């Protein structure tokens, strides 16, 4: 859900976004919630850090 | 003058949603709303932003 105001989550608890249970492990409806962006000096007008 | 189940995208399969859900995410099914105009095209979808 989201967030109350001036928050900071830094839960790195797997996500559970279907009936089937994560068990705590990878698999399916089980998705990280930490993803990097990958920035790299050729990327786009709206894409730079 | 309908019902407007949401009963498709229970299970679905993959998919990105509108990506606000107001009220009830991934429950919905509570707001009547005047129609279900379903416009139709085909996209991408890799630029889901635009």
């Amino acid at each position: 859900s989201n967030l109350k105001p001036f928050e900071r989550d830094i839960s790195t608890e797997i996500y559970q976004a279907g009936s089937t249970p994560c068990n705590g492990v990878e698999g399916f409806n089980c998705y990280f919630p930490l993803q990097s962006y990958g920035f790299q000096p050729t990327n786009g007008v709206g894409y730079q850090p | 003058n309908c019902v407007a189940d949401y009963s498709v995208l229970y299970n679905s399969a993959s998919f990105s949603t509108f990506k606000c859900y107001g009220v009830s995410p991934t429950k919905l099914n509570d707001l009547c709303f005047t129609n279900v105009y379903a416009d139709s095209f085909v996209i991408r979808g890799d630029e889901v932003r635009q």
